[PDB]
């Protein structure tokens, strides 16, 4: 209750670049991170590179 | 002495009604500007292998000294902005078509 | 080919310009009936040709294959990719062998299952 | 449908004659180009045409005999083997109107399909 | 003669190859990335439309 | 027009519709199952006995 | 009358038949396959020669 994803929101909006959190408490699968095989029909890659896909650039604010 | 006109793979046989249409926009002012004139007339030219439009942009060596002077007939503009019309009326065949100096051989 | 019932009517058309406008109408109604009758017929038989020119330029376009599209069967262009990417190595025999069991189950398993996902991963 | 260069070479010739004897031999080269274009669809109709004839020649022994030159294929006669099969039992009733059902489908389904295979089985 | 065959606009397939090169087409594509992207859509362009393996191989694409 | 010589109608005949319709007319039916019924038969009389996927509507239908 | 128009268009596929009947028959073999073989050979003179499944039959009759 310190303000830190405001301040991240503020960063990036002063920045110009995008914005995008992650929660990786209490976590335990790598796969969100290296995604899964691609193989798997309904396998789905690491949230990376959907928060690449969302704010499209590759100088987001991770 | 008008610049050469883009055949663009529309060969144009002598005596034999043709339509030419070419993309660029640029034929385009050469088309308004002649329109004053009380007869319009287009000469029509044959290109060599190796058909490239840059080529004609650059040299004027690419279109065949060989041509067919006709008279530009009516404007439609149907759908597109250039359906221009060519006629076979007299065949010409340039001495120099460096150096506009033509005689109706 | 008017039946018996409007025949009847006409019949009892005493005024002769009326009887002679309803024989008109039977006329045009009939007129109607075997132009419909001819079009649809010749709309089948033009179809009908049209399915047997479908099956020659099937066939002539099974010429412009020349091992193209439908010939590569998804599959055995794995296979030659595989082969062609481990062509360049120098690759042991025996992985060699393994590779090619891998292929012939590959060749031995539908395009469309988990187990086959499975073994082109193991490939891959 | 001589070449671009073709128009340059009649052009370039200055001999009434010349011009005029080579456009006629340019006449006739296109002429054997489009021909062949329309020949090999001609003939590929050629081919379906003879191989219908055969087929129909097949028909014709076929239908000819009546059965008479072969012998019955007894496919409809599965019907009655499988009911004489279970003629003799006393059996319930659901399961009859489900034979029915499949002795119905095997009367629809076609010889050669698989449907018609696995239903045989079923049915067995 | 072969090619000239029943054109019907080329038979209007593989509209998903040029969409999604004009996708590219904006981006900056390393060299790595472009050949993979090459060989898949060699592989999209054999494939018919059914086959899952057409399905993920699309999925992947986007 | 439509009825001048049918003899496919003797076969895959509509009688098998009419007699779960009747099968259920004697009961206070649902809507909802009424209206799926009427899609289920609409596909199975688009559909032919020699399909498989009709024989299993049909086991839906029973 | 009936053998001449059998012998005119005897072979349901180029030498096959034939060559595989005589192989058949120095065989003392069970009358289920028997039948089986009269069924795939009846469906057989049914197919064309050049039909791929009519190839697969043939690899199974061989
Ligand atoms: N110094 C500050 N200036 C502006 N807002 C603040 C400040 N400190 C706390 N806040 C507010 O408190 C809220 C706490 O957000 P929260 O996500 O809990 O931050 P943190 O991750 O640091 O706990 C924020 O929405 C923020 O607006």
């Amino acid at each position: 209750g310190v303000g830190k994803t405001s301040i991240a929101r503020s960063i990036a909006r002063a920045l110009n670049r995008e914005y995008f959190r992650f929660s990786v408490g209490g976590m335990t699968d790598v796969a969100e991170i290296k995604g899964h095989r691609r193989t798997y029909v309904g396998a789905m890659p690491g949230k990376i590179i959907q928060c690449l896909k969302k704010t499209k650039t590759e100088n987001p604010l991770i | 002495h008008l610049p050469l006109i883009a055949i663009t793979r529309n060969p144009v046989f002598p005596r034999f009604i043709k339509i030419i249409e070419v993309k660029n926009k640029k034929l385009v002012e050469l088309l308004r500007r002649k329109v004053r004139l009380a007869q319009p007339y287009v000469g029509v030219f044959l290109k060599r292998d190796d058909s490239n439009e840059s080529d004609v942009v650059e040299s004027l060596d690419e279109i065949y000294h060989t041509g067919t002077f006709a008279q530009i007939h009516e404007m439609q503009d149907l759908g597109d902005k250039l359906r221009m019309i060519v006629m076979g009326h007299r065949r010409v065949h340039i001495s120099r078509q460096l150096e506009m100096v033509e005689v109706e051989n | 080919g008017a039946e018996s019932h409007e025949l009847q009517d006409v019949l009892e058309e005493t005024n002769i310009p009326k009887r002679l406008y309803k024989a008109l109408s039977l006329l045009k109604k009939e007129f109607e009936l075997s132009k419909l009758q001819q079009r649809l017929g010749r709309e089948v038989e033009e179809k009908i040709k049209q399915t047997h020119r479908k099956f020659l330029l099937q066939e002539q376009l099974k010429i412009i294959k020349k091992e193209l599209g439908l010939e590569k069967d998804d599959k055995d262009a794995i296979e030659e990719k595989f082969r062609e990417r481990l062509k360049e190595l120098v690759v042991p025999k025996h992985v060699m062998d393994v590779v090619d069991e891998e292929l012939s189950k590959l060749g031995l398993l539908d395009n469309h299952s988990s187990e086959f996902n499975v073994t082109r991963n193991y490939l891959d």
